[PDB]
């Protein structure tokens, strides 16, 4: 089930006056409200998940996160003020660790084991803003730059804040003071120019520039749209065309379930030895390279293997256009092998018969060298020396991790006890020790961080009186005047008929200011109401 | 799909209920089908009263009636009656080859002593098409009627070509030491799959083994023989081994020359055996085969002559077991070269005595201390002894004395990169060992592994 973590901007430029006669703040609130009707108008939104994060400090910047239910998450978005600095760098940051504190805990990302694309928590982040500079209390600093100062344990085994299966959206706000009469405001929307652009861009979204209502509801349309499970890969050209915008793109593939099913991991970056104490740190997203040279797919009977959807993209589009379905595109990842920085094919991309979709279809590591001879295996054969001394050739290059789903799957396929059911040694007793402390710390942060959401975060104000430690007591909000039962809060003005009704009360001679959603409680009165009776 | 009796009912059934109506039909073909003695009609409507499953009654008969009494049959299969009823129950059985016949099949191969080739040749026939199950007994026919089981075993002499060609490509830290019982692989399963009691087939197949391994093979063959050999001396089989009159004790005479290398009495006992042996065409041409192509025994002979060696150079008294030594590497050198009678040129005592000199006076100057015409003659002359000159060489003043002989002897002169690995592996010196092996596909790689 996704997770729609909204990162609402509560800088105090958002009380920006539009020709709606709101604030940006209030067409934030808004459109966070239509994003949700339209989300549930898509049926298959009964599981969702809805998480809350402003540009406050981290005591309470995080408003809603896991464990908060519906009417949290919509009385505190409502509650939201506007009265900070835009700390768009540190706000990303929290996001994105309320997002992964949990990663190294349940183990989704599989560490040093190969990337599953199976293996994902599928979450995009809106975050709704405006182009005003950022401020840190001591400047303006025109580029984003998230911080690293407390790193969550675990967090440079990836380098970059983000994960596999995180896409950044931004909502920029940019309605004017007076409205604007434009007949061309219905093409499509612009990309945003501000610093958050970028930051969009490298995590397989994109930034939304809106200049008016009517533009505000088709980014949230599209918005409702780009709501997919799936994972981010970094598609490469590596040899010469068969600089193009086909050439790079973060495009999204599709991981669709039945929770997901798959077999076999897209490989590692580097090759795993059980020598280096600690792993690689990886890129958030499998930097992946095509081959544009054409192949031919190459599947045999029974094979588990896994098709992923590509997303529509540029790249999807040059190879749609280059109509061929009966070939492919064989993609790999570099420096995976153990002695070639190239590596060998994991993979191809193939466009679907119906010239409708690019499907990656991923396979063991050398697919090419592989499905011939066990497809030679299980079509002759009881296997041979002469075939086992080949088999262990492929062994000799095939990274540790695929060793396991190799496994499996000629488990499943009718050879269990073949040699690939002979021992796994895996990673190093250094990496799988430091992965469970790891583990351990991230249940610690994940239960400091949960705890910490509602109920642990009070704010208290003074004036500071300054000399030239005492202050002076401000106006509080939940100020509770208990008049009955202090007589310091009752006021002159009105201090004999409190008197009389206080005389009144104890004698044997506030309430109704209900809190408005509950002033009306249809259900909920009638419920504590007695019943009568029944008609005849 | 089983056809016979069972079968011709079966398409009587489906041609009668092939429509036309009959409702009675039906019944009454159902109730044909109960087997004697009708009291299982008192039992059907006990088990009809709950959604009755006569799929499942059936198939655990059938289950016990087979399981519970294979043992039986194996008993009744463990001489004349038995082997009449073993015979009876295989013609039998026969009619069901297209039925599951894994018990029908095992009832007949608990009983294989007769062979019945009249229907053997029709099993046999089946048992290629459809890859039964019996391993044993479909072994030794396929071994006694033609060359299948020829070729089953020049497929593994294929293979245990190819294992010892990566085993040597494979090197490691002396010549793979091993003896006849922790070498127990590669050829333990080619001995169960062979015949057991089967002395016609196991010879023909030594046989057509040795040929291949000799006309068109590698020095890697014949040494499998002596392998199969110890397998069956250790696996008690009798007949194998009395079938060979001098096998068995030349196999023995391996076995102790490979388990310590140093003995005195096996050196005797060899010399005996092939003082009073047969002619050259049968018993001799064999002896000399596996004398040539076992590998390990050559290894072992070669450290039994450097031993003897440094035992004569002890003593001093150079000019029986230095010549029974030069007689069993002229043995063992090569007979599978050319095809003829049992003959062994060899002993060159003028050659042996300066070869022998020179390692003696490297031993006295190695003794003191704590060359290139002697190399150049070994290069120049019998490369049996200059192996085990090199042998010798490989495993302080006097060291370094040798050491451009043996340098000398590396430019000079297949088997080679054994010797050399040994020698670094059992060895100031890495830089002259460096130099040597620097100065020449599986050296290379064992030269980049060492350093």
């Amino acid at each position: 089930m996704p997770i729609l973590l909204f990162l609402i901007d509560t800088s105090a430029s958002m009380n920006q006056r539009s020709h709606l006669g709101t604030t940006y703040l209030d067409t934030a609130k808004g459109a966070v409200e239509t994003f949700m009707k339209l989300r549930a108008r898509d049926p298959a939104s009964r599981g969702d998940r809805y998480m809350l994060v402003t540009f406050e400090e981290p005591p309470y910047a995080i408003k809603a996160g896991w464990k908060e239910n519906h009417a949290t998450f919509m009385n505190e978005l409502k509650n939201l003020q506007a009265e900070g600095l835009t700390t768009l760098g540190q706000s990303l940051r929290t996001a994105f660790d309320l997002l992964n504190l949990n990663r190294l805990v349940t183990g989704i990302d599989n560490y040093g084991q190969g990337r599953n694309p199976f293996f994902l928590e599928p979450a995009i982040i809106i975050t709704i803003t405006d182009g005003s500079k950022l401020t840190t209390t001591s400047g303006v600093q025109d580029e984003l730059h998230l911080p690293l100062n407390s790193p969550l344990p675990g967090s440079e085994l990836t380098k970059e804040p983000f994960r596999w299966d995180q896409r950044l959206f931004a909502l920029v706000l940019r309605l004017p003071g007076t409205m604007s009469v434009e007949s061309e405001q219905l093409t499509g929307v612009p990309l945003d120019d501000s610093a958050i652009t970028p930051m969009c861009e490298v995590t397989g979204g994109r930034s939304y520039s809106v200049c008016s209502p009517r533009m505000l509801n088709q980014c949230l349309e599209s918005l409702v749209q780009k709501v997919q499970s799936g994972v981010v890969i970094n598609f490469e050209k590596a040899g010469p065309d068969p600089s193009q915008p086909w050439h790079s793109c973060h495009k999204l593939i599709y991981v669709r379930p039945n929770v997901p099913i798959g077999h076999w991991p897209v490989p590692e970056s580097f090759w795993p030895d059980q020598n280096s104490p600690t792993l690689p740190p990886r890129t958030s997203h499998p930097v992946v390279k095509f081959s544009c040279t054409d192949c031919e797919p190459m599947v045999i009977d029974k094979l588990p293997f896994d098709k992923y959807e590509l997303e529509p993209s540029p790249l999807t589009q040059f190879i749609l256009e280059r109509k061929s379905p009966q070939t492919c595109w064989q993609v790999y990842v570099s420096n995976s092998a153990k002695y070639s920085e190239l590596g060998h094919p994991f993979g191809y991309l193939k466009a679907s018969t119906a010239l409708n979709c690019v499907n990656l279809f991923v396979m063991p590591y050398n697919y090419p060298v592989l499905l011939p001879l066990l497809d030679d295996l299980f079509k002759v054969h009881k296997p041979t020396l002469k075939w086992r001394q080949s088999f262990e050739s492929y062994l000799k290059t095939m990274p540790p991790y695929y060793l396991g789903p190799l496994k499996k799957a000629v488990r499943m396929m009718g050879a269990p006890n073949l040699i690939a059911d002979s021992m796994e040694y895996g990673l190093s007793y250094s990496v799988i020790s430091y992965l469970k402390k790891l583990s351990q710390q991230a249940k610690i942060e994940s239960d400091r961080v949960i705890g910490s959401v509602g109920k642990k975060v009070v704010q208290e104000t003074g004036i500071k009186v300054r000399s030239r430690g005492f202050q002076v007591a401000l106006l509080n909000k939940d100020l509770k005047p208990q008049t009955f039962r202090n007589a310091y809060d009752i006021p002159r003005r009105n201090l004999l008929d409190h008197l009389t009704r206080m005389r009144s009360n104890l004698l044997k001679s506030q309430v109704h200011s209900v809190p408005i959603a509950q002033m009306g409680n249809y259900q909920e009165y009638l419920k504590q109401v007695p019943s009568p009776l029944r008609e005849l | 799909x089983x056809x016979x009796x069972x079968x011709x009912x079966x398409x009587x059934x489906x041609x009668x209920x092939x429509x036309x109506x009959x409702x009675x039909x039906x019944x009454x073909x159902x109730x044909x089908x109960g087997v004697l003695l009708p009291s299982l009609q008192s039992a059907l409507p006990f088990l009809d009263l709950h959604g009755t499953p006569r799929l499942e009654f059936h198939q655990s008969v059938f289950d016990e009636l087979r399981d519970k009494l294979l043992e039986r049959v194996s008993a009744i299969a463990s001489a004349e009656e038995r082997y009449k009823k073993l015979e009876d129950l295989l013609e039998k059985s026969f009619s069901l080859v297209k039925m599951p016949s894994l018990q029908p099949v095992v009832m007949c191969v608990m009983k294989h002593l007769p062979k019945v080739p009249e229907k053997k040749l029709k099993l046999v026939m089946a048992d290629k098409e459809l890859y039964r199950a019996c391993a044993v007994e479909v072994k030794r026919q396929i071994w006694q009627d033609n060359q299948a089981l020829f070729g089953d075993e020049v497929s593994p002499l294929l293979k245990q070509y190819i294992l010892e060609k990566e085993s040597a490509l494979f090197s490691t830290e002396f010549f793979s030491p091993s003896p006849k019982t922790r070498r127990q692989g590669e050829v333990v399963q080619r001995l169960t799959r062979m015949v057991g009691k089967n002395v016609k087939l196991y010879d023909m197949v030594l046989q057509f083994l040795r040929t291949l391994f000799l006309r068109t093979r590698n020095v890697h063959y014949c040494t499998l023989r002596a392998e199969l050999l110890m397998s069956l001396h250790d696996l008690d089989v009798g007949e194998i081994c009395t079938v060979d009159p001098c096998h068995k004790f030349t196999w023995c005479l391996d076995a102790c020359i490979r388990e310590r290398f140093v003995d005195s009495k096996r050196a005797r006992e060899l010399q005996g055996f092939l003082d009073g042996v047969k002619k050259g065409q049968e018993q001799v041409l064999g002896d000399l085969s596996m004398i040539l192509c076992d590998p390990f025994a050559i290894n072992t002979l070669a450290l039994s002559t450097v031993r003897h060696l440094q035992e004569l150079v002890g003593q001093e008294t150079l000019p029986l077991l230095l010549l029974l030594r030069l007689l069993a590497l002229g043995q063992g050198a090569w007979d599978m070269i050319d095809s003829q009678v049992f003959k062994e040129p060899k002993m060159e005592v003028e050659l042996i005595t300066r070869f022998l000199p020179m390692l003696m006076s490297f031993l006295v100057d190695d003794y003191t201390f704590n060359p290139e015409s002697f190399t150049k003659f070994l290069q120049e002359q019998r490369m049996a002894c200059e192996v085990g000159l090199y042998y010798v060489l490989h495993i302080k003043n006097a060291l370094l004395r040798l050491l451009p002989g043996l340098v000398e002897t590396f430019g000079d002169l297949g088997d080679i990169f054994l010797h050399l690995l040994t020698g670094n592996l059992a060895l100031l010196e890495d830089f002259c060992s460096s130099l040597f092996d620097g100065f020449f596909r599986k050296e290379n790689v064992h030269r980049h592994a060492l350093r």
